[PDB]
């Protein structure tokens, strides 16, 4: 948590790399329970953390210490293994590449999604950041497993505001929070009132 | 192959 020290000052633990668990208050709904791994703290907005929850494919951005929907936030002593990946070479060249990522439907039929591998994830470094042309939010998977099974085939504005023209005719405002290193025209965007991380080529 | 998840919100 943020610990008052007091009037103009607050202290907080460095929680990047830590396992956490907390409740989440769905708006006018029940409390849901969550556990995951803190991957990063965003430089342009240091109260925003990027989180990977166990069993949930999207990477989320939450202001863990300030968002009032978060309750009973617990930072665990658990130590996340720093694994030395199966093949650093194969991982590192996969970065910045367009890919065809095979999923399968309930129907058992094939469903092939065009994507882009963006980076190796921080902290959980055998996992990769990836986004999709038809679903431009940030996802995270152990893509070396997909690759070896043959289910994966290989082919600054940070700080600025963005406005997105919603289909309604509404306008969604957000902030550019990260520049992809392997591809500096591609950025992560956090929209207010949405906890997904959007990924767009801003050129 | 992986299956696509339903996700909240
Ligand atoms: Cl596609
Ligand atoms: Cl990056
Ligand atoms: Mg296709």
């Amino acid at each position: 948590g943020s610990s008052h020290h007091h009037h103009h000052h607050g202290s907080r633990r460095n929680i990047v790399g830590c396992r956490i668990q907390h409740g989440w208050k769905e708006g006018n709904g029940p409390v849901t329970q969550w556990k995951g791994t803190v991957l990063d703290q965003v430089p342009v907005n240091p109260s925003l953390y990027l989180i990977k929850y166990d069993g949930f494919d999207c990477v989320y951005g939450l202001e863990l210490n300030k968002d009032e929907r978060v309750s009973a936030l617990e930072v665990l002593p658990d130590r996340v293994a720093t694994s030395r990946i199966s093949d650093a070479h194969l991982a590192d060249t996969m970065i910045g590449k367009a890919v065809e990522h095979m999923f399968e439907t309930e129907d058992g039929s094939k469903d092939e999604w065009r994507g882009m591998v963006l980076a190796r994830a921080p902290v959980m470094n055998t996992w990769f950041y990836i986004t999709y042309e038809k679903d431009p939010v940030l996802y995270m998977y152990q893509l070396l497993d997909d690759y070896k099974e043959g289910d994966l085939r290989i082919m600054s504005l940070v700080g600025k505001q963005v406005e997105y023209a919603k289909e309604d005719g509404s306008k969604r405002t957000g902030m550019v929070i990260h520049q992809v290193e392997a591809k500096p025209s591609v950025y992560f965007i956090k929209f207010d009132d949405d906890f997904h991380i959007y990924v767009y080529d801003l050129v | 192959a992986r299956t696509k998840q339903t996700a909240r919100k």
